């Protein structure tokens, strides 16, 4: 029925509002206009000021044992988790596969990591 | 006529007979003495004679009651036998002190002196009850390094180290609703009992007994203990067996009656339809023998177990009775069928109707845990009425034929030729 | 003082039992073994020492050899 | 070490048995052509 | 860090690293982040190491230390003239060694 195209990043609601407007008969396309589904999703988003998809190496700052665990973030049931140390290349790389009903410890750092499982499935 | 009803925990088993006085309210386990390790054994033994204990058998025989129980090699039974009119008094009894507290049982004065009394019966029954013990050791090499093979009463080595520790883990790993049936005999109906076992809350335990690792597998062996000292020689060699809930049952039990059993001093029994009989009574090569046909939850037993006070012609006997059990393969006749078959019928008569409701509260515990639910005395009888002798010559060359034999002896026996000659007598050469 | 010693026939001959008891007895003597080790140690009997060492560093499951 | 059989000695008897095993292993890795030398008819078997 | 570990700075950090421990997974992973070290440790690293295990109250990581030093050690002397230095603390800890254990 009725459907708007998302203006920016807080307006989207699946992947019919991802449309947007076309262009005039003598304009050049510009990307915001005509680009459709994920790569618009990543160029309003990179628009609004955040990126999608968030690629960052995980906090090793701290060691973080059972009292309070390193927390990640997934959106499904495990997350393969590789350690490298309470500095960031302590010992060689080791890795973990955290879940949502088991802790994943170390073994060689010793640390352990809990997620906070998003899901929504 | 034998009707069965699952609540919410335990099964009701029950059989009205209303010309019978007794009526005999019990529970049947079904976790004999063959459901533990070799090193706890004889806590079955131990359990029913805790049961039948003074402290117990007088508070049971101020109310009215007469306990019983009998222990297996899968199910063991503790059974209230009373007055018609009076069973809600042995469900009560029943329920107060075995399935809840049993700390009136279990303090260490009764259970010191309730394993002294086994200890010394136990002891009595190795040095002088010697065809029950050759039959203990034949399961015990039959069925050896697996859990079949456990003596029922509990070896003298394994029993001096138990404590109360071993009786509570038993009855908590064992004593269990899933695993229990409680059955009635006698001439109670069958929704009086259900009504007085739902209106008093009567529940064990919620969980389920451990599995075994080992399923029953026989091993052909030998063992003799032969004590020179004894006027006689009780050997006993068996087969494997078909085991419950199998096909080939009642043809085994068939099997077993065509040679029945015999004692040389009753001039009633050296008269019967055998072709045995006409081999082994010109030099009196024997005292007694009965072929068993015994079937248990997952393999079973098939032999003769005999007594000999010729203890020099033991081969020959051991002989003569093997080229008869080849005879079921190459040339059993019809009328040894059809004699079988109506003397199977008469002790399946006499075993399942009898006087005692006791004996029927475990047979009917028994195959109410195994099976599901109690097949009648008719369906027996046709089953056994639909046997053929090409069956018989199948089963016979299925589970007779240069099989595996183990033996079990004691007493004089020397003259037993050991077990190469034995067990390739098994078979012939077609004469 | 709670906690009761597991008897001998319970654990008697552990290393050559280990591997034909059920899966539902293990938990029970591991549960057992493993608060019986939370007295002074010097009250643990001789009959136990062995067992707790073979169920938690003996030469079964993860410890089978190879060869 | 300090206090203890020496070194020396505790290392030689832990490799002398090893190098002996290791010239058999090796003289029977490169060895066999001439085992199956010896048998034919060039050396007037 | 990968310059070298001198004998008194690997002693310190490792009994500050046996003081911390709470379970029983951190008690064995710094007994063998210890022992899989190239040097055999002094006893005032293992007599540590058996507190450490006393507190997590289990008993055969206080008898495989024991076991894993005579794996560790180069001869039976030095095994000895090691035991009779933790010879009270196995007595007042009441730990077992193997070969008294297990008699073959
Ligand atoms: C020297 C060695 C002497 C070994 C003696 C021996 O083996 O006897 C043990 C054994 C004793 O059995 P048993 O305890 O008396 O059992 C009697 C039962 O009725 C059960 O016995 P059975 O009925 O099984 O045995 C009866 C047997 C009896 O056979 C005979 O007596 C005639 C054989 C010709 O019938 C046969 O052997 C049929 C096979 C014929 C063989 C044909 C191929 C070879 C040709 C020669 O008898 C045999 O196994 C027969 C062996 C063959 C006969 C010996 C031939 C020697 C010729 C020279
Ligand atoms: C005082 C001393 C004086 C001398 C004593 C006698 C010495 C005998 C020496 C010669 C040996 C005779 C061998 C007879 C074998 C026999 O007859 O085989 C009898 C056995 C009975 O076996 P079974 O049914 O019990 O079990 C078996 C499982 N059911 O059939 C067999 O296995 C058949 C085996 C093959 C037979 C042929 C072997 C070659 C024989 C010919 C060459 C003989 C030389
Ligand atoms: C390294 C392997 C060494 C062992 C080889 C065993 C050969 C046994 C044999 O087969 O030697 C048989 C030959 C016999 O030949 P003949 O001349 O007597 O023939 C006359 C017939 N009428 O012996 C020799 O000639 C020399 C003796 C052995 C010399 C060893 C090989 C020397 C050259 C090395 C070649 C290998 C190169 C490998 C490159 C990576
Ligand atoms: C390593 C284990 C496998 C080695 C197998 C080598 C067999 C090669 C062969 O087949 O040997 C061939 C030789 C030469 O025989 P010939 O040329 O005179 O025969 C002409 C046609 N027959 O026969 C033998 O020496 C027989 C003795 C074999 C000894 C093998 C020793 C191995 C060490
Ligand atoms: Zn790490």
């Amino acid at each position: 029925p009725v459907v708007k195209t998302a203006q920016n990043l807080a307006e989207v609601n699946g992947p019919e509002t991802l449309i947007g407007p076309g262009a005039k008969e003598g304009t050049v396309p510009t990307d915001l206009d005509q680009e459709t589904g994920l790569a618009r999703l990543e160029l309003l988003g990179k628009l609004e000021g955040i990126d999608v998809f968030d690629t960052k190496p995980l906090d090793s700052s701290r060691k973080g044992t059972m009292k309070d665990p390193i927390i990640i973030e997934s959106y499904d049931d495990y997350r393969y988790v590789g350690c490298t140390g309470s500095p960031a290349g302590s010992h060689t790389i080791m890795w973990l596969k955290p879940t949502v009903n088991e802790v994943a410890r170390c073994w060689e750092c010793g640390s352990v990591y809990k997620l906070n499982p998003v899901g929504v499935p | 006529a034998e009707v069965t009803q699952l609540s919410n925990g335990i099964v009701v088993a029950t059989e009205h007979n209303p010309s019978a006085h007794t009526a005999s309210v019990g529970v049947v386990f079904g976790s004999g003495a063959a459901n533990e390790n070799p090193y706890n054994n004889g806590v079955s033994n131990l359990w029913k004679n805790i049961f039948l204990s003074k402290e117990n058998s007088a508070v049971a025989a101020k109310e009215g009651l007469a306990l019983s129980s009998n222990i297996s090699r899968d199910f063991q039974s503790y059974i209230v036998s009373s007055l018609p009119g009076s069973t809600d008094k042995s469900l009560d009894f029943l329920n107060q002190s075995f399935i809840q507290q049993k700390a009136n049982l279990l303090s260490s004065s009764n259970f010191e002196a309730t394993k002294k009394s086994v200890l010394k019966q136990v002891q009595d029954f190795e040095e002088n009850d010697h065809p029950n013990r050759v039959l203990e050791h034949l399961h015990s090499t039959a069925f050896q390094n697996t859990p079949l093979s456990l003596p029922t009463r509990g070896t003298l080595e394994s029993l001096e180290n138990l404590v109360v520790a071993d009786l509570e883990s038993f009855a908590n790993n064992h004593f269990l609703n899933s695993n229990a049936v409680v059955v009635g005999t006698g001439n109670i109906k069958h929704e009086d009992l259900v009504n007085s076992i739902e209106s008093k809350n009567l529940s064990l335990q919620t969980g389920t007994k451990p599995v075994l690792k080992k399923k029953a597998a026989f091993l052909g062996s030998e063992v003799r203990l032969r004590d020179d000292t004894l006027p006689k020689a009780w050997i006993s060699l068996a087969v494997e067996g078909e085991p419950v809930n199998s096909p080939n049952y009642f043809v085994a039990k068939l099997a077993a009656q065509i040679f029945g059993s015999y004692n040389a001093f009753e001039p009633a029994s050296r008269l019967q339809g055998i072709k045995l009989l006409d081999n082994i009574q010109e030099y009196q090569l024997c005292d007694n023998f009965n072929h068993f046909s015994l079937s248990y939850k997952d393999s079973g037993l098939w032999g003769f177990s005999t007594a000999t006070r010729n203890v020099t012609m033991i081969d020959d006997l051991i002989h003569f009775t093997l080229k008869q059990w080849n005879r079921l393969t190459i040339s059993v006749t019809d009328t040894e069928v059809e004699r079988a078959k109506s003397l199977l019928k008469l002790q399946l008569g006499q075993l399942y109707e009898s006087g005692n409701p006791v004996n029927d509260a475990n047979l009917l515990g028994a195959e109410v845990l195994i099976k599901g639910s109690k097949l009648s005395l008719g369906e027996a009888f046709k089953k056994i009425d639909a046997i053929t002798v090409k069956d018989v010559k199948a089963w016979a060359g299925k589970r007779l034929w240069d099989q595996d034999i183990a033996i079990a002896g004691t007493g004089q026996i020397e003259g037993l030729l050991d077990y190469m000659r034995i067990r390739s007598d098994m078979s012939m050469m077609r004469w | 003082v709670q906690t009761k010693a597991l008897s001998k026939a319970t654990l008697t001959d552990l290393p050559e039992r280990w591997e034909n008891m059920p899966n539902l007895e293990q938990k029970e003597i591991a549960d057992n073994l493993t608060e019986r080790q939370k007295l002074p140690w010097k009250t643990l009997n001789n009959e136990e020492i062995k067992a707790a060492w073979y169920i938690s560093y003996g030469e079964w499951g993860p410890r089978r050899p190879v060869h | 070490g300090r206090i203890g059989e020496s070194w020396v000695i505790t290392e030689g008897r832990r490799l002398i048995p090893e190098i002996f095993q290791w010239s058999a292993v090796l003289s029977v890795c490169l060895g066999w052509p001439g085992a199956v030398y010896f048998f034919s008819k060039a050396r007037k078997a | 860090a990968h310059d070298e570990e001198t004998f008194e700075e690997f002693t310190a950090r490792y009994e500050k690293e046996f003081d911390e421990a709470y379970d029983l997974f951190e008690v064995q992973r710094v007994l063998n982040n210890c022992f899989s070290y190239d040097l055999v440790p002094a006893p005032a690293v293992i007599e540590k190491a058996l507190r450490a295990a006393r507190r997590v109250n289990d008993l055969p990581t206080a008898i495989r230390v024991f076991e894993a030093l005579k794996y560790k050690v180069e001869n039976e002397d030095q095994y000895k003239a090691y035991l009779d230095e933790l010879k009270d603390v196995r007595q007042e800890l009441g730990v077992p060694l193997k070969e008294e254990l297990f008699p073959s």
